[PDB]
């Protein structure tokens, strides 16, 4: 995909053409997340304002509100731990699931609520190596601010055998939660 | 018959105990108005309302409605009214100096200086012009960004059906919304804020509030025909399409 082509298309008139490079630049995209974004944005204009019919529009829009999807995690990024971290509003890469699941739950990301969480154990499909080790990693610092609240909020949210158990403490109220969980998931 | 719908305020006014009444009625005088552009008639309209009328109110969902529909016709307002000051202004450009190939030694001269005196309008009037681009902006992005669900869309669903409102509403947001979005970019173009330009296609295609929706098809090829002027210029600048470096 060559960064002039959906120029020369969108001057051509070739608007479904302009939404496929516009979605493959997007694609391509890393270094810069106000790019993909904008990229992105461009190319589902293209797409609604080609001559797609409803079926095929409807897909496009659709796979395009899946990218749009992983993109609003970076994207909601607490603005106390972007400055905290020193980072770069839009000056910043693509970040990968990984980095968002680990920079989401670090000890600089003071605030981190339920949703911070929620939305952190939604960036699992987001990968492509081991998968439940933060899986764990992460309902654990899910406790150390619950400062024995949130947790069992999280596990409000979720609606069960992807929690840990024995291997997490690898404790009192941990099995009190591990008794309504019970009742909870069955 | 416009004095008969902007004078009827006058007597919803008079009595506080309608202040409700005289907002939603005032509200629908500004919706007719708005939908012919007629700004000073709305404003006309819009200074009617006692800027206190709001406060003293305080809810129906009639009610709660009037007040955020008000609001949005008081950000629509001011959108327009900074845009003439910042249109106005733009049109006051300081004319580059002539020049006078094979100039005397006299001529060089009295060019030198006025090239420098035209360095120091021009800076004077980009100053002025960078301080009325900032902040009619802020008030296009105000409207098209509006807070807590959409410019001209109630927040609460419990009012009576009241057919007229809410298609007059579904009509301002086809006639407003687009309006503003090319305005906004004649001032990021105009003003070589091109790369701000290109992510007016984020602002548009957003799920959050779904402005595409308001867009027919040919305004967006129209939108995208203008990103890609926006585009063109920061070629010329050594950048790539979106205003990133090329590395």
């Amino acid at each position: 995909s060559h960064m002039l082509s959906w120029l020369h298309e969108i001057n051509s008139q070739e608007l479904e053409k302009a939404h496929a490079t516009l979605l493959g630049l997007a694609n391509m995209e890393t270094r810069y997340f106000a790019k993909k974004k904008t990229l992105l944005g461009l190319s589902k204009l293209a797409a609604l304002a080609s001559d797609f019919s409803e079926d095929m529009l409807q897909e496009k829009i659709e796979e395009m509100a899946e990218q749009e999807r992983f993109l609003l995690h970076q994207e909601t990024l607490p603005e106390q731990l972007l400055a905290e971290k020193q980072l770069n509003l839009s000056a910043m890469p693509v970040l990968t699931a990984p980095q968002l699941i680990g920079l989401y739950i670090c000890e600089e990301n003071r605030r981190a609520n339920e949703y911070d969480f929620k939305k952190a154990l939604d960036l699992l499909e987001y990968i492509d190596i081991n998968i439940n080790d933060l899986k764990l990693e992460i309902l654990c610092k899910a406790l150390q601010r619950d400062n024995w609240v949130s947790k069992d909020s999280i596990f409000v949210k979720i609606l069960l055998p992807e929690v840990k158990d024995l291997l997490q403490a690898d404790e009192f109220v941990l099995k009190a939660n591990y008794e309504y969980y019970v009742q909870g998931q069955i | 018959e416009d004095r008969l719908k902007i004078d009827v305020i006058d007597w919803l006014v008079f009595d506080p105990a309608q202040r409700a009444e005289a907002l939603k009625q005032g509200n629908a005088i500004m919706r007719k108005f708005l939908a012919s552009k007629k700004h000073e008639a709305a404003k006309e309209v819009f200074v009617k309302i006692p800027q206190d009328s709001i406060a003293e109110i305080y809810l129906p969902a009639e009610d709660d409605n009037a007040i955020r529909e008000h609001l949005c016709i008081r950000a629509y307002l001011e959108a327009h009214e900074t845009f003439n000051e910042w249109f106005k202004h733009m049109n006051s450009v300081p004319q580059k100096p002539a020049l006078i190939p094979q100039p005397t030694f006299t001529e060089k001269v009295a060019h030198e200086h006025k090239e420098k005196k035209y360095e120091m309008d021009f800076g004077i009037w980009k100053g002025h012009l960078d301080a009325l681009t900032a902040d009619v902006k802020e008030k296009m992005y105000n409207v098209l960004l509006f807070v807590d669900g959409g410019w001209m869309v109630d927040v609460r669903e419990d009012a009576k059906e009241d057919h007229e409102r809410t298609h007059q509403m579904v009509l301002l947001r086809k006639l407003c919304l687009p309006m503003l979005c090319f305005l906004l970019h004649t001032i990021l173009h105009s003003t070589g804020q091109y790369q701000e330009c290109l992510q007016l296609a984020d602002m548009v295609s957003s799920e959050r509030h779904k402005l595409y929706l308001v867009f027919s098809k040919e305004e967006l090829r129209k939108l995208l025909q203008k990103l890609r002027e926006s585009s063109l210029m920061l070629l010329d600048q050594g950048l790539d399409p979106l205003g990133y470096e090329i590395q």
